[PDB]
DNA sequence: TGCCTGGAGACTAGGGAGTAATCCCCTTGGCGGTTAAAACGC
DNA sequence: CGTTTTAACCGCCAAGGGGATTACTCCCTAGTCTCCAGGCA
């Protein structure tokens, strides 16, 4: 067991570097078409707006997690909490 | 001349409440509101209607725009609201 | 340090009781005995009387139809439900439709004396808009010609999950509605 | 009919997500809050595409909708339209 | 003869009408919308005029200032929603003290 | 303060000519504009000029006098842009017609 | 008779949250809007709607920069704003 | 010094301590250390810079020399940040 | 038939560094861009030619608009390149 | 003869004046406002494709993906305050290491 | 490479924009006086 | 919190400069018709 710090500096630097989707599709277009399945039923979908709105999740979550990240630094925490989610969304004026 | 919303304003307060009048600073304030709301709804209609390579802003466009912008009850009601309007105008 | 919430009807028109022995009582049960909280309840239960001591069933003799919308919560499982109840009649009382709701239906007894009196203020509110524009226009929710796909609006069930917004929901639609009268 | 499919987004996922963010270590309760979020943003999209749609006389979303929901709620999506 | 007192509202539809068309959002207009905007817009101002009312009487004045304008788009979620990018010259903020800081 | 137990000192009119400023006409209205006066004499009349002043205002609004006298070393501005105002302030003859003038 | 520290600070917090008076002199704000203005064009006039605007404007970014470096403050479990809350608050808001 | 005052007080501190203060008691702030003035005084500065720039392009736009407050009010509309009781 | 400016993004790069090739999802960002900043700046020229009960859009309101919108020195060489390119078709 | 050859853009100003006058944005539209547009947006996809092109070479590549334009938009301070609210496909922005959670 | 429709050239005119003429009101700069607000110190 | 200081607020004086107006001109762009080559399949 290495001390615990240098993999996650591995994951940060292979993940910053590569340009690939974290989200798998099906449970993503599972999800979606459940979401849809309120507003109007016997919906269709295209695999564009999937695709898209999976590329609009994942630059939002990332958003969300560099904010998170901050407000844990200087709280003078390496970990983040639910606490900092939340004060990121109320900050950022949409909680 | 210079037109305002001050006496429609003035009459609807007067209609929901005969007693509590309003001051110039809220009338303007209120003025403001309904030219906000009123250029939301239309740029909204204006680009729905763009959207489907339309060139008739009807009641679905401005149906669709406060159902956008307003959100949750304030939708609702309002829509509400606004077939009844439409309605009574195909009445007379 | 704690809060009490409870409701209860009154009938004021006999004397057996009063305000300040009925709190004498309900703190003694409580183990909360204290003077402010005796003339704390004293001044809470006399003002609603005052304020609705002047509205009465009696003298309607107006065969009135109205569809009563209420909701019921009691911390755990509250419920919504409406349907078509007719004023001017004295056969059904609030309190046996409401032994037939928690008879029908799997519910502990602890809300026979819930809904009953949910929909007594019902009817104080609709006899309240009585004193004035109460004009009886023919409100139906189903019909066949004269006066059903479904009973979707016709719905008793019970709701684990809190809706917990109906308090500013009612008072937005409440408000609109009064004004749709005048127009 | 499908329901309950908010299970589908993993542990794993949330992770990969928070190492692209930058974060070295992650609580174990930030994945329901990450969920919760994902699920909210989800439900305002998806409801503006459904009015767009309802709008446009459709019976399927594409991904302009997305694209003009996404404008409305105030963002610009690249590659995909718009 | 007015169409406003054919729809039954108090805001002007001939001159919602009128911005409608020399707005250049399209180049028609029919003849639903604009009873539909007013319609839409003389319920927001009823909403918003009845909830500053029922501010002012809590505050014993019978006459609207711009702080009970914001205290009813402030206390109301669903205006507080709409209108939150938007500031209320001489509205102030709404009294809220920390727990930590009482 | 020392304003303040003069007036009080003063209140029941326990004096025979009270001297003030323009600035004090105008603060202390709150207080002096209770006792009636029939004779009121300014000096330096030439900053009176503007009949819509704030000093004239003040003046015409807290009290009314019978005898009013204006002192000053020069007459009004060249241009005489407020002579009617200093005859208004003197005499009650151009008041209704000085805009015809 | 002295009262020990953070009693009179909430009272003037009250007070000022109570209110809706203005925290910023006429004068001086008038001056500054000015003296920002001479670096984009010279010789040019101002109406007092204008530095109202400005005035009303920015007081209100004021006091929400305010509310939100408190909260991020809050969140550091301390009661002392300091330049780095300010700086994560702009930077959270984006306005940076 | 008899010879002359010698005040040179820049115009940017017009904005004093205790309107900082106040500034920060109505935002709910209890106790304030003392290196929030310059970084409140450089926010409000940047604000104003950016406010102002586009109030001065939009009444040049319009060959005026006088900035009105329909302008300032457009300019704050742009960043996203609507103004009532002006216009 | 459908518009699109990938033939005249792909000209723009030629005429920058012929040996560089462009996919065609990175064709599509290049048209989606364009396409909102078109979209923003005629409606930033259009709120401008509003704002002076104007009706015609000429070169200032453009210029105004592109002053607003683009970031300092973006916004100078942009109107720079403007002014020499309606200089140019005034010329000819 | 196009318009655009007059000039000396590639961009066709007549595509931006068709686009200008069937979008509803105004009434009447100018003759030198097309090619205004048309530079300003040359000139814009100029520095786009060219920073773009920069990053490629930087990263030993012979064609533009979405990558490279990611990097060349946050690289440059000027296009990322533009950029700022824009989110591109094939996202990820700076590849940095904090000082403070080593 | 082959095909065509959006783009371009020539002619007409009218209305929005440019320019001159007119004037007053809002602004700018300054000073007096007062005092509540700002500064310095323990 | 105190004590010392002083600049902000209300009041006055003067002026002139753009922001309002109205009237006349004028030429730019909206059409309408006729080719045609740059852009699309």
């Amino acid at each position: 067991r290495y001390r615990p710090g240098t993999v996650a500096l591995r994951e940060i630097r292979r993940y910053q570097k590569s340009t690939e989707l974290l989200i798998r599709k099906l449970p993503f277009q599972r999800l979606v078409r459940e979401i849809a399945q309120d507003f109007k039923t016997d919906l269709r979908f295209q695999s564009s707006a999937v695709m898209a709105l999976q590329e609009a999740s994942e630059a939002y979550l990332v958003a969300l997690f560099e904010d998170t990240n901050l407000c844990a630094i200087h709280a003078k925490r390496v970990t983040i909490m639910p606490k900092d989610i939340q004060l990121a969304r109320r900050i950022r004026g949409e909680r | 001349r210079k037109e305002s919303y001050a006496i429609y304003v003035y009459k609807v307060l007067k209609q929901v409440h005969p007693d509590t009048g309003i001051s110039s600073k809220a009338m303007s304030i209120m003025n403001s509101f309904v030219n906000d709301v009123f250029e939301r709804i239309a740029g909204e209609a204006s680009r729905l209607a763009h959207y489907n390579k339309r060139s008739t802003i009807t009641s679905r466009e401005i149906q669709t725009a406060v159902r956008l912008l307003l959100p949750g009850e304030l939708a609702k009601h309002a829509v509400s609201e606004g077939t009844k309007a439409v309605t009574k105008y195909t009445s007379a | 340090g704690h809060t009490i919430k409870d409701q209860f009807l009154w009938n004021y028109n006999d004397d057996s009781i009063s305000p300040e022995e009925f709190a004498s009582i309900y703190c003694k049960d409580l183990d909360m005995t204290s003077a402010t909280l005796q003339t704390q309840i004293a001044n809470i239960i006399k003002e609603q009387l005052k304020d609705l001591e002047n509205i009465a069933a009696t003298e309607i003799m107006s065969d009135l139809h109205v569809i009563i919308n209420l909701t019921c919560n009691l911390q755990d499982r509250f419920f919504e439900d409406n349907f078509q109840w007719n004023l001017n009649d004295k056969s059904l009382t609030p309190e046996r439709f409401a032994t037939s709701i928690v008879q029908d239906l799997g519910l502990t007894r602890e809300f026979i004396p819930l809904i009953s009196q949910s929909l007594h203020e019902t009817i104080l509110k609709i006899k309240k808009d009585w004193v004035d524009g109460h004009l009886i226009q023919d409100h139906v929710p189903n019909d066949a010609a004269f006066g059903g796909s479904n009973w979707c609006p016709r719905v008793e069930i019970l709701t684990k999950e809190e809706i917990q917004k109906r308090e500013i929901e009612k008072e937005r639609n409440l408000r609109r509605l009064k004004r749709e009268t005048d127009r | 009919v499908l329901r309950d499919n908010i299970q589908g987004i993993t542990k794993p996922a949330i992770r990969r997500l928070a190492r692209r963010g930058g974060v070295k270590r992650i609580s174990g309760l930030i994945y329901e809050e990450t969920r919760g979020v994902l699920k909210v943003f989800l439900e305002n999209v998806i409801r503006d595409a459904v009015t767009y749609t309802e709008h446009a006389k459709r019976k399927t979303v594409t991904a302009m909708d997305v694209v003009y929901a996404l404008k409305r709620q105030g963002r610009t999506l690249y590659g995909f339209g718009g | 003869k007015t169409r406003s007192s054919r729809a039954g509202l108090q805001f002007p539809v001939g001159r919602v009408h009128r911005l409608l068309r020399k707005g250049n959002y399209a180049e028609r207009v029919g003849a639903g919308a604009p009873v539909y905007l007013a319609a839409v817009l003389e319920y927001l101002t009823a909403e918003i005029l009845e909830l500053a009312g029922n501010a002012a009487r809590d505050n014993k004045k019978t006459r609207i200032i711009p702080r009970h304008l914001q205290l009813a788009v402030r206390n109301d979620e669903e205006l507080n929603k709409l209108l939150g990018r938007v500031t209320i010259a001489q509205g102030g903020v709404l009294p809220n003290i920390q727990s930590v800081l009482l | 303060n020392q304003r303040h137990s003069l007036q009080h000192q003063i209140r029941v009119g326990n004096f025979d000519v009270l001297l003030t400023t323009y600035e004090y006409i105008i603060k202390d209205k709150s207080l002096l504009s209770k006792h009636d006066w029939a004779h009121m004499i300014i000096d330096e009349g030439h900053r009176m000029k503007n009949a819509q002043s704030k000093l004239s205002f003040t003046i015409s609004h807290y009290y009314r006098t019978r005898n009013r006298l204006i002192l000053t070393g020069t007459p009004l501005q060249n241009n005489l842009p407020e002579l009617w105002a200093l005859l208004n302030f003197v005499l009650p003859k151009i008041f209704n017609s000085a805009k015809t003038f």
